[PDB]
């Protein structure tokens, strides 16, 4: 709970309303949204080649 | 006078109307002393070409 408490202080994600695992798959979709954002881009540059 | 010394930001003119994202956005009120967001230098990434 202190740790967790250490953590609301860096990041204040207003931490008397927030779960831990809503804001763990919004990082997690977001990484892998870019990554297929890179790859597209790369696919969409390979084509244009 | 803004908190925790920041200055106001620049306020852009656009020409053209653009698509805009639509978050719900922070003022300097919202933001805390030792957070991220009073640390932010986005000028150095400005440019007219962008």
């Amino acid at each position: 709970e202190t740790l967790y408490k250490e953590l609301g202080d860096y990041f204040v994600f207003d931490p008397k309303k927030l779960s831990v695992e809503e804001f763990f798959m919004d990082l997690h979709n977001f990484r892998n949204m870019f990554l297929q954002a890179v790859k597209e881009n790369q696919k969409r540059r390979e084509t244009e080649e | 006078v803004l908190p925790f010394g920041l200055t106001p930001k620049k306020v852009y003119k656009p020409e053209v109307q653009l698509r805009r994202p639509n978050w719900s956005k922070f003022v300097a009120e919202d933001l805390s002393q030792d957070c991220f967001w009073t640390k932010v230098k986005e000028d150095r990434f400005e440019n007219n070409e962008l």
